DNA sequence: CGCATGCTGCTCTACCTCTCCATGACGGCGACTGCCC
RNA sequence: UUCAAAGCGGAGAGGUA
DNA sequence: GGGCAGTCGCCGTGTACCTCTCCTAGAGCAGCATGCG
């Protein structure tokens, strides 16, 4: 409803695309462990979609 | 919009017999489920019966 | 060409099964480009027992431990660590940032003196 | 404290995670006590074993404890006669650190003790009377909690010694010494470094600092404070017609 | 008329690893850690 | 001359003052 | 280097008495009842 607000996040942190949204997601997730697009994905499956 | 109260009884539950019996069902099957698995593949010619 | 040898630690009790179990799925996967071998050591050593038979124990050289021969790629990886009753590669260990427990192992070839040795 | 060293890095050489120099001898970047890594111990090893020149007195790293030779290779006298000389001069706000490292050495010093001696070599039983196995009603065994401990500090130490018998591969050498490790550290202190022991339940195993240390531990449950003989328990009623300094017993 | 197979009781030993078992307490005190000069 | 066969540890739940 | 806010982990949280219940998994080995031609 009121776009600017979250605008401001959005100028602070940088815009993301899909690829380096799950390449950070799995990053923050699991570290220590080298990025991969599919284990973000499987992570996020498992986690809240299954 | 408006905060939530946590002690409210409208935000509180009543749990009961069924389904604390259910919780105790599915972790029985999870253990039956792993050792169905690992039982099943043991053998290469079949000679199984359910 | 790079066929190295790796051991991977096994759960207590659990040494032929885990051996047979993976066999099935190197055969069944038809994964062997990748997945070579699998082997235990043994030695049928001779000992006396209590009611005096001269008894033929098949002793393993490494309890709790299997010998595997592989070339070292991420899908055979992730295709032997996600066999059932095997824990982790026996290798360089690296400290968990966040939690308490085991954290990522590096698996560690073994050299040509020790597995020759052990293979006669 | 005494080594000088945070206590990440002295864990991290403990547990085989890193490695350590023992000896920076005829080379450029290393130095006495500094981590190394696998890979840094590798490509370190591509040029020692080259042996083509520059390389004499080869370096000697390790990746087990080696705390011993730390330990060892202690000189107290000097050191306390260095941190004196230099705490003599300039004091900015953060010489308390040589102040406590100054203490233990002295404590050290004046008690004629060896630092060494925190790294065990042996260790004690205690008698079997303090741990006893006692028999249930249906004649089902309830034994105590450190025999279990001890059974798995003797079971891991005696795999350990038969793989060394056989000259087994290092890698492996290792990780039972690190198993053996964690065994002991667990019979000491259930808890307090890595992960807890849980044994038939998921509850926790009692420990050796389990018996002193809480509130129904032994000094203030069997010490401050017993059960005797000769006594007894009632409930009370009004007695009138008694003087005081007189009750009634039945 | 007799032959082949599942169920039950006793015995004997051995232990490591996770998806972590929880994410509604509160104060005090000491030891890392990223950030700004 | 001998004694001698009845005592056992932990965990959870509730109560009285 | 000096100086931090900020954060993570360990320590501590009444006394005496009474009642009830329950207490290690897995695998290996040997002897008795049951349906069929």
């Amino acid at each position: 409803r009121h776009p600017e607000y979250y605008q401001k996040t959005i100028d602070k942190e940088g815009q993301f695309s899909e690829d380096e949204a799950l390449m950070e997601l799995y990053r923050k997730l699991r570290p220590g462990e080298p990025p991969t697009v599919s284990g973000g994905q499987q992570l996020l499956e498992s986690r809240f979609f299954d | 919009c408006e905060v939530d109260d946590i002690d409210h009884l409208g935000n509180r539950r009543v749990r009961s017999v069924g389904e604390l019996l259910q919780n105790q069902v599915r972790v029985g099957l999870n253990r039956l489920e792993r050792i169905i698995r690992e039982r099943m593949t043991v053998s290469d010619s079949d000679s199984l019966s359910p | 060409e790079k066929a190295r040898w790796y051991a991977v630690q096994v759960a207590s009790g659990c040494e032929k099964r885990v051996k047979a179990t993976l066999e099935q799925r190197v055969q069944t996967l038809d994964a062997a480009n990748r997945i070579l071998q699998v082997e235990i050591p043994e030695t049928p050593i001779v000992k006396l027992k209590k009611d005096g038979s001269r008894q033929s124990a098949e002793e393993k050289v490494f309890p709790g431990y299997v010998l595997v021969r592989m070339i070292l790629d991420d899908d055979a990886w992730q295709i032997v660590r996600n066999t059932p009753h095997v824990i982790n590669f026996v290798g360089a260990e690296q400290k968990r940032p966040y939690g308490r427990g085991r954290g990522h192992v590096k698996p560690m070839p073994l050299s040509p003196g020790e597995v020759g040795r052990i293979f006669k | 404290i005494l080594l000088d060293m945070p206590l990440r890095d002295v864990e991290q050489i403990v547990y085989f995670n890193s490695y350590v120099v023992l000896n920076p001898g005829n080379h450029s970047e290393l130095q006495y006590k500094q981590l190394l890594n696998e890979d840094q111990w590798m490509e370190i090893e591509d040029q020692i074993y080259a042996e083509e020149s520059d390389l004499e007195g080869i370096e000697v790293g390790i990746g087990a404890e080696a705390l011993q030779q730390l330990l060892q290779d202690l000189n107290l006298n000097e050191e306390s006669e260095k941190l004196r000389q230099e705490i003599a001069e300039s004091k900015g706000q953060k010489r308390a650190k040589l102040i406590k490292r100054l203490r233990v050495i002295d404590n050290f010093i004046g008690t004629e003790s060896r630092p060494e001696w925190m790294v065990l070599n042996v260790i004690p039983v205690i008698p079997p009377d303090l741990r006893p196995m006692v028999q249930l009603d249906g004649g089902r065994f309830a034994t105590s909690d450190l025999n279990d401990l001890y059974r798995r500090v003797i079971n891991r130490n005696n795999r350990l010694a038969r793989l060394q018998e056989i000259l087994a591969p290092e890698i492996i050498v290792r990780n039972e010494k690190r198993m053996l490790q964690e065994a002991v550290d667990a019979l000491i202190d259930n808890g307090r470094r890595g992960r807890t022991v849980v044994g038939a339940n998921n509850r926790p195993l009692k420990s050796l600092s389990d018996i002193i240390e809480g509130k129904q531990g032994r000094f203030r449950q069997n010490l401050l404070g017993k059960r005797v003989d000769y006594s007894g328990r009632s409930v009370i009623v009004v007695g009138p017609n008694l003087k005081i300094h007189q009750c009634g017993l039945p």
